[PDB]
DNA sequence: AAAAAAAAAAAAAAAAAAAAAAAAAA
DNA sequence: TTTTTTTTTTTTTTTTTTTTTTT
């Protein structure tokens, strides 16, 4: 079972998992520990933030690919965004700086 | 390529040299500044490599290519 | 983007800034129309749109209306994301405490207004009232009330005192509380008062208050006024498949909290009885407890920082179930052509977009779906070069993931490298692989650089190669080379090995017969230059042929053996040390094919032939029984007991098993007998099993004893092994008993298996949780501290040599051969192969040497302090993280797991270390110390043997002497404490009272009674304060002074002591003058958390001469006055004890007092860092031995590094620290550093060893430990304090998302940081 | 008929830590 | 008779998804 783009989770814009639904295959803890355990950081930063979770810079990343560019935008994890905001839900006040 | 301690043995850091080699071919992938060695149908990561291992290829040139290209 | 990252407590106008209205209705839609309600949960006035761009009454579904609110709907025409983004408030009529700081335990109000949190509670829960303001009435501050006192306080002062009860009483009580008096009376108190309960609870609050005044936050704040609500897209309402809707219980908690509240706002407005309105009030904070505690989202296994921030599902992705392939090359793995075609779907697509092949991706898409013979060109383009990463389930070790050239191959398996399969812990019952797909420029380099499988063929975990060919590979290359008597083609001559190959594929000549040929072999021993070199080597016909495989530099000896495992391992760690990298891998590709290839030519089956029993099982067997037998009936003459007798016939029946192991051996490695074309001759056998055993393929005499010979012994459930072991072996029959007991044999080890796994998992968590931080920064610290390494002996051969110790370490100061005033090395240089063996020719016994633990490295460590990066020939480089690759060395093995005298050997000089002896009355040398050691120095000089002799033991030789090989001379006697004397004269009865302290016990069986003393309880308590002593005294009577000191020669019996002599009797230098009476995985993670054994042995807290103090006052006390120093210190001791020390003792500080496990803690407290890492390494390092795996030992430094970074205050010294703080350990040595370079003065600080995850939680970053084991009380301190987040280490990064500073990032952050 | 918790199975084993109770004073 | 220390006891953590009861 293989993917490359497919349709993503809800509550989470990530990847869905499993067979029966067309998933992708999960970059667990284990595996980011064993990718950090290289000097590898540009490859983890792509796993968990490119092809899982920023939703725009998927889309920037597929139209770039398309067009023979290999060039990655940050941007940042939608995932976390929603964490800050779930945190933020309760009696927590967390913000981002300079 | 079977791999790229010979790199390695130019630029013993090894970590530097993977950027050196992504910024070279980034810049020449995308557009312009044509690879200065034979390719073999490879991609443009292979031949920065290769280039990376023919000596050509240092932490210097790409900063002076960069400022005379700055200074036109 | 951000460099760092801050957090605070939350406040009711922050709330109203981040909210966007007041969701008023506890309803999901109008359920009338399909507009939403107004205000509802789902609120598209207060959020957004549900369709991009388009109003809810449709008034502007154009994008030149953006911005523009509708009035119809009053739907800001926006973006759905605005949904997404934009969150809700409710305002509450009552205002709620928040639960998190209410049961944090302890909670942050709860010590934060000094009450407990049962009064807490009972006051919120509206069943009780405080007081607020009690001014001049008979009721304090914080005291609480219950209905009948707050009826008589209405009674006496219904006047201006007044209360309340619950939420609004507990914000009343915050808002009137000031903290500059707190913090000023509460110095005060910490001051004056001295009491450890009440001054640890003062300096904790002090801390919180003087963090919170810090901080720009206010008490009330901690009590919910407006309750945030999140935004609906985070809460989606999704309906089955059907007519229904199921969504997450968030929305019914919603539903519920606002119903509730205007419930109680409708109530307040028809106002109700308090009754009523109090129930209420309780609900509305129930139903805010159960909304807030979102916790489970982001606490458990399945919570946001875990499975969803960490663990992330990826795109181009896939898996298979994999499968072997012999053509493929260690650079390039296998890939299904569907899985290609699929993977790289964009990548064709943009590749036919670029060859113009077409125009409109749809058309590409259409191609593809069509399998139009262009696209498999273009994949064939595409996967070019183009590496992929090959991972497997369990990724224990950096080796789970390794980078490939796909090669694109027919059906649905991921074909894999053969020996790379070994590093990946993959047998191919069905396992299944995931590949991944770099994507950017950045990362195919990077994934060719490092996770190509050729860069990878030294493991992390020591110097050892992982690309050990493992079972077919080296059956086939045994096979190859292996010489027999006589075959076709013995016994001529070869010009060289291409006539050999020749000769053997012809069929005319065998696969191996000795024979001489010419063999060429080059050597590079001039300035690396290779030198030929020919001549007639004797040598066999298929190692002939092997040898066109080897390279040039390689020897020719290294291939005239038989080849086995070991020897092919070592044989490529020779080609990878003197050819480098890519010889190696050419090799191991040709070695891989060249085994195989002759293996199948081989055709080494196994038939039921190829094992024979041997003839002596029978008669071993039953010469067992007869002996059985006749012990058994020896028992039931009553002769034995029934322990002897089943230690007895258990012991033969071990030897019989020997006897019957011995006989199968004889008969399998030496059954070929065959002629020699004379008469006969033989030779290493042929037979089947015994080639596969020998050769190390699978099995070893372990494993075949039990195929041809009996089986043992199996235990029974618990370790009790039965007296009527497995006659049988497997190819003979089973009886049905034999087969249950060995079912209970192996079901244990099933489940072993299981749960093993399970807590290695954990294990290997925590210990790269631990390390996470660790990234190496700095090339040198400039130190010269450092630690001792010497070989390890435990009582017996050396366990493990220097060399495997010293190899690939940082020197740290020059060795000193026993040449002395010879500089051997410089002494800060590394240390490799060549110099290791160097010294070990110079036979160095100890070196000092760098460790991690030692170096001085802010923040990180030095790298000349980590020395070699195994799996790397050259030095650590600047940046490659070795925390994580120690912790994962560390805790893979974790399934590999399994949860009187001396009689000297060797010949050599005797070495008496801690030596404080004498010489008895016979003329022996009996040992006064304690901690003495024995050491047998060898004939050149070094210490090849070591022996812990206890007190008290006896000696043929003396010191300085020589002693023979297996010369008997270390005895003791372990049975009795001795009372041995340092001097001789007459011994008197002092301070003897008989019929009150002592007892006259007769000895029946002589009749030579001896005097016996009681304990302290037994007797009278009048008896109990008069010592038993013995004193020496010379042939007149006058007291005999020892030499050194004044005191006489006394000694102090403890309780249930014998004395043996009577008055009137000479005693000599040490006579005995009283009988006195007398593990696996769990073991590494107990040692690693550095928890207080069951039995804490506790060693000499200072320095001076002993005595004992109060006598059995629960326990007796010990107390050590220093000879210049201060006595007052004492030591409880339970008495029950047998003790080590007596009462008169003269020892250093750090010394045992009662033996048993040592606590890591006392150990440092009073030996020292080095010492304590010492013991935790070699103790690990013992546990791991025991089953074999080696570990170098620099990534257990490491971890003990991490174990300890955090210490303790002694004083402030000018710094602005509290003496009773405690603090990280760097951050003191940096300002006590920069202290004492200006004029000022340090500080003074003690270490202490936090347990993995102790010192875990020692870690500021709060991100680490919110995403770490816990949420709530991580999450609790971090709001409190308000810490700003630095994001320095590898876990934060990873959340956050960005480079993680740890391999080539960290060049893109040495960048960064340059910036500011 | 509408709104609301989990009292309504469950316990093992072990550890960390907080609160209460019992010595042992002066 | 009060107060400090230690011990003991209670409670809270450590690797597949909600009806019945009351107002
Ligand atoms: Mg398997
Ligand atoms: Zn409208
Ligand atoms: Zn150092």
């Amino acid at each position: 079972h293989a993917r490359s783009t497919g349709s993503y989770s809800l509550v989470t814009q990530q990847p869905l998992g499993g067979k029966a639904q067309f998933g992708g295959q999960r970059f667990g803890e284990m595996e980011v520990w064993a990718l950090e355990a290289y000097g590898a950081a540009y490859t983890l930063q792509e796993m968990l933030t490119v092809k899982s979770d920023d939703v725009n810079g998927r889309t920037k990343m597929y139209k770039n690919i398309v067009d023979g560019n290999h060039q990655m935008e940050p941007g940042m994890p939608e995932s976390f965004n929603v964490l800050l905001k779930e945190i933020r839900s309760l009696g927590i006040n967390i913000e981002l700086e300079d | 390529r079977v791999t790229v301690q010979d790199a390695v043995e130019k630029i013993g850091n090894r970590f530097d040299l993977v950027l050196v080699a992504a910024r070279r071919a980034r810049q020449m992938q995308v557009g312009g500044k044509d690879p200065l060695v034979p390719e073999e149908n490879d991609k443009t990561t292979v031949i920065a490599l290769r280039e990376i291992e023919e000596g050509l290829i240092n932490n210097q040139i790409l900063d002076v290519r960069e400022r005379q290209e700055q200074q036109e | 983007e951000f460099d760092a990252i801050k957090i605070a407590l939350a406040s009711p106008d922050m709330i109203r800034s981040w909210s966007f209205g007041e969701v008023k209705k506890p309803e999901t839609i109008n359920y009338r129309t399909f507009k939403p309600e107004r205000d509802g949960l789902f609120c598209a006035r207060i959020f957004g749109p549900v369709k991009d761009y388009e109003c809810l009454c449709g008034k502007y579904k154009r994008l030149k209306h953006r911005g523009v609110i509708c009035e119809k709907c009053g739907v800001e025409v926006t973006q759905t994301k605005v949904r997404r983004e934009r969150m809700g408030h409710i305002e509450l009529a009552s205002p709620t405490a928040h639960i998190w700081f209410l049961k944090s335990l302890p909670s942050r109000i709860g010590l934060l207004l000094d009450m407990p949190l049962r009064d807490i509670e009972r006051v919120l829960y509206f069943e009780s009232y405080v007081v607020i303001e009690g001014g001049m009435t008979n009721l304090e501050r914080q005291q609480i009330l219950t209905e009948e006192q707050y009826l008589d306080a209405l009674e006496e002062f219904g006047d201006e005192f007044d209360a309340k009860m619950g939420a609004e009483a507990i914000q009343a009580l915050l808002k009137s509380m000031d903290l500059e008096q707190e913090c000023e009376q509460l110095r005060e108190e910490l001051n004056e008062t001295n009491s450890e309960t009440k001054r640890k609870k003062l300096t904790k609050r002090i801390k919180l208050l003087e963090a919170f005044v810090q901080s720009g936050n206010k008490p009330e704040w901690m009590i919910l006024t407006v309750l945030p609500v999140l935004p609906p897209d985070l809460r989606p309402l999704v309906p089955l498949d059907g007519g229904r809707f199921a969504t997450s219980d968030l929305n019914d908690l919603y539903r519920r909290v606002i119903n509730r509240n205007n419930r109680l706002k409708r109530l307040l407005d028809l106002a109700a009885p308090d009754i009523i309105v109090r129930n209420e009030k309780r609900m509305l904070q129930e139903a805010v407890d159960a909304l807030l505690d979102l916790a489970d989202m982001i606490k458990g296994k399945q919570g946001r920082f875990r499975q969803n921030l960490l663990g992330k599902r990826v795109d181009y992705s896939g898996r298979s179930v994999i499968t072997v392939g012999p053509y493929l090359r260690l650079h390039q793995c296998g890939l299904p052509k569907k899985m290609a075609l699929e993977l790289f779907k964009p990548f064709i697509y943009g590749k036919l977009e670029l060859r113009g092949l077409a125009t409109t991706i749809k058309a590409a898409k259409k191609m593809v779906e069509r399998e139009e013979a262009v696209v498999w060109d273009i994949l064939d383009e595409v996967i070019r070069e183009h590496p992929v990463l090959l991972n497997r389930a369990p990724t224990l070790h950096r080796l789970g993931i390794q980078a490939f050239e796909p090669v694109l191959i027919e059906g649905k398996a991921i074909q894999l490298h053969p020996l790379v399969c070994a590093a990946y812990n993959a047998d191919f019952d069905g396992d299944q692989m995931a590949v991944h797909v770099p994507l950017t420029l950045e990362a195919q380099l990077e994934a060719r650089a490092l996770m190509m499988s050729t860069n990878n063929i030294l493991s992390p975990a020591n110097g050892e190669p992982i690309i050990v060919p493992s079972q077919d590979v080296v059956l086939g290359l045994y096979y190859m080379t292996r010489d027999c008597v006589n075959a076709k083609g013995e016994g001529m001559v070869l010009t060289g090995p291409k006539e050999a190959e020749r000769l053997y594929r012809s069929g005319l000549a065998s696969l191996h017969a000795r024979v001489k040929v010419r063999i060429t072999e080059y050597e590079k021993d001039a300035n690396g230059e290779l030198v030929a070199k020919t001549s007639l080597k004797d040598t066999t016909v298929g190692r002939a042929i092997l040898w066109m495989i080897v390279p040039k530099g390689l020897p020719y000896s290294i291939v005239n053996q038989a080849l086995g495992k070991k020897a092919i391992s070592k044989m490529l760690n020779t080609c990878y040390r003197i050819l480098g990298l890519k010889p190696t891998v050419i090799f191991a590709d040709q070695i891989m094919y060249t085994g195989f290839a002759y293996a199948a030519r081989s055709g080494a089956s196994v038939g039921i032939d190829d094992m024979v029993i041997p003839e002596k099982k029978h008669e071993i067997i039953s010469e067992a029984e007869a002996e059985v037998a006749e012990i058994q009936e020896q028992f039931q003459s009553g002769l034995v007991t029934a322990g002897e007798r089943y230690n007895k016939v258990i012991d033969i029946w071990a030897a019989a098993n020997d006897r019957v192991s011995k006989a199968m051996m004889d008969n399998l490695q030496t059954e070929t007998v065959i002629n020699r074309d004379g008469q006969e001759e033989k030779q290493v056998s042929f037979n089947s099993i015994y080639m596969m055993a020998d050769s190390g393929a699978r099995g070893s005499a372990a494993q075949i004893r039990q195929l041809a010979g009996m089986r043992g012994l199996m235990a029974k459930p618990d370790g009790s092994i039965i007296e009527t072991p497995i006659t049988a072996n497997f190819r003979e029959g089973l009886n049905v008993l034999q087969y249950f007991i060995s079912t209970h044999g192996a079901r244990k080890g099933l489940a072993d298996t299981a749960l093993k796994t399970a807590n290695s998992g954990y294990l290997t968590r925590r210990l790269v949780d631990v390390a996470q931080d660790l990234v190496v920064t700095e090339d040198d610290c400039g130190t010269h501290e450092g630690i001792m390494m010497t070989p390890v002996i435990e009582g017996g051969d050396v366990k493990e040599p220097l060399r495997d110790r010293v190899l690939g370490r940082v020197t740290a100061e020059d060795v000193l051969k026993p040449g002395t005033a010879d500089i051997l090395v410089p002494r800060n240089t590394l240390l490799h192969e060549q110099w290791c063996d160097l010294l070990e020719e110079n036979s160095v016994d100890a070196v000092k040497v760098r460790s991690v633990v030692s170096c001085d490295t802010d923040f990180g460590v030095c790298a000349h302090c980590y020395g070699r990066d195994l799996a790397r020939g050259h030095i650590i480089n600047k940046g490659e993280a070795i925390g994580v690759i120690a912790a994962q060395s560390i805790g893979e093995p974790g399934t590999q797991l399994t949860m009187s005298s001396i009689q000297v050997k060797n010949k050599g000089s005797i070495k008496l270390s801690n030596v404080k002896s004498v010489v008895n009355s016979s003329g022996k040398l009996v040992i006064t110390s304690r901690n003495t050691e024995l050491k047998l120095i060898d004939e050149f000089g070094r210490t090849k043997e070591s022996y812990k002799v206890p007190y008290g033991a006896v000696l043929a030789k003396g010191d300085g002497e020589q002693v023979a090989g297996g010369e008997t001379v270390a005895n003791w006697d372990p049975h009795t404490m001795p009372v041995i004397t340092e001097v001789s004269g007459f011994v008197r009865f002092t301070d003897m009272i008989d019929g009150q302290t002592i007892t006259r016990q007769t000895d029946e069986l002589t009749g030579l009674s001896s005097l016996v003393v009681l304990d302290s309880a037994e007797r009278t308590a009048g008896g109990k304060d008069l010592r038993p002593a013995l004193k020496i005294v010379d042939a007149q009577g006058n007291d005999v002074l020892i030499p050194g000191t004044d005191m006489p020669a006394q000694y102090f019996l403890p309780g249930k002591a014998i004395v043996q002599l009577e008055d009137g009797v000479q005693i000599s230098s040490g006579d005995t003058l009283a009988r006195i009476p007398q593990g696996g995985l769990p073991r590494v993670a107990d040692l690693f958390e550095a928890r207080r054994p069951k039995e804490p042995a506790i060693l000499a807290e200072i320095s001076g001469i002993v005595s004992f103090g109060k006598e059995t006052k629960g326990k007796r006390r010990l107390v050590i006055t220093p000879v210049d120093g201060s006595d007052p210190y004492e030591e409880m001791i339970p008495k029950w004890r047998q003790l080590n020390v007596f009462e008169g003792e003269r020892v250093e500080r750090g010394d045992v007092i009662s033996d048993g496990p040592e606590a890591p803690h006392d150990i440092l407290r009073l030996r020292g860092v080095h010492a304590v890492t010492r013991y935790i390494v070699n103790e690990v390092q013992d546990v791991y031995r025991l089953q074999g795996v080696k570990i170098n030992d620099k990534h257990i430094e490491v971890i003990v590094r991490q174990m300890l970074r955090k210490a303790t205050i002694v004083n402030a010294g000018s710094s602005d620290f509290l003496e009773g703080e405690q603090v990280e350990y760097s951050r003191v040595k940096i300002a006590n550093r920069e202290l004492e370079a200006n004029g000022k003065v340090g500080a003074t600080y003690s270490r202490d060893l936090l347990g993995i995850t102790k010192a875990s939680l020692a870690t500021e970053s709060f991100i680490s430990a919110a995403s770490f084991q816990e949420t709530t009380r991580v999450l609790t301190e971090a709001a409190v304090a308000g810490k700003r987040d630095e994001l320095r280490g590898l876990k934060e990064n990873v959340i956050v998302g960005r480079l993680i500073p740890a391999g080539t990032g960290y060049a893109y952050h040495q960048d960064r940081m340059r910036r500011r």
